[PDB]
């Protein structure tokens, strides 16, 4: 019932879980 | 619209912010939040987990508005703005606070040139 | 709204300017151009009278988009965007051009604290 | 009739007829 948050980082396209 | 809420949250930003205890992170310069059709705008967001507890994330975002999007299931979507969106992910409901709006959209065209008449127009009727 | 174009024309911006004549009147930075409830917002606006003469005054909006509010009679806000704004003060209409977008608003509300239901649930499965 | 047309600069607060 958690849902992921992932950030992502525009300048890099990095993204990940948080 | 349904299923929104069981959606995993994007949120992209020019800048992040990762608090070394681990349950903050803020995120500045045109920050999107979406979730499913729940789309959120705003300059600065801090996500908070409390006590590092899943489920009870609380995400809140600042703007000269902050907006906020979401397509209903009826087919139409609602928008609105605020200084600030309070959105805790356990709860059912979104909070805008600060010089708030919210409006629900009917209709809408689009093309390369819309026209559109701003005085009202008579009826138009006549008898032989 | 009935009597929006025999208002007067109020326009706000950071900054003014004249050609040598003085018939065409650019506004820049953040313009806001009114007409009881017509309102565009644009980066800049010109404003022209060929040959001075009064009544013939021809407003362009442009933007990033540059954008249009007008309540209606019927209560229901129209709000649009596109490139350009193109406002003729002597005709009945506006015209919107490049990309543009028009929409009806048939609900809205207003408050200081405004709290949305985000979560639908028009169908649910139960294995059970 | 023609309306008027008036524009308030931002920085100033001034305003006057165009």
């Amino acid at each position: 019932k958690p849902v992921p948050i992932i950030a992502c980082n525009r300048k890099t396209g990095k993204c990940r879980r948080i | 619209v349904t299923g929104d809420t069981d959606q995993p949250i994007h949120i992209e930003s020019d800048q992040q912010s990762l608090d070394m205890q681990g349950n903050v992170v803020t995120f500045t310069g045109n920050v999107i939040v979406t979730q499913g059709t729940i789309k959120i705008n705003a300059d600065k967001v801090v996500v908070t987990r409390p006590g590092g507890e899943q489920g009870k994330e609380v995400i809140d975002g600042y703007g000269k508005p902050a907006t906020f999007y979401q397509m209903q299931d009826n087919g139409k979507p609602v928008e609105g703005h605020a200084s600030q969106m309070h959105y805790e992910l356990a709860k059912d409901f979104v909070v805008l606070t600060g010089n708030a709006y919210l409006q629900q959209v009917d209709s809408n065209i689009k093309g390369d040139k819309i026209t559109y008449l701003v005085k009202e127009q008579k009826m138009q009727a006549f008898s032989d």
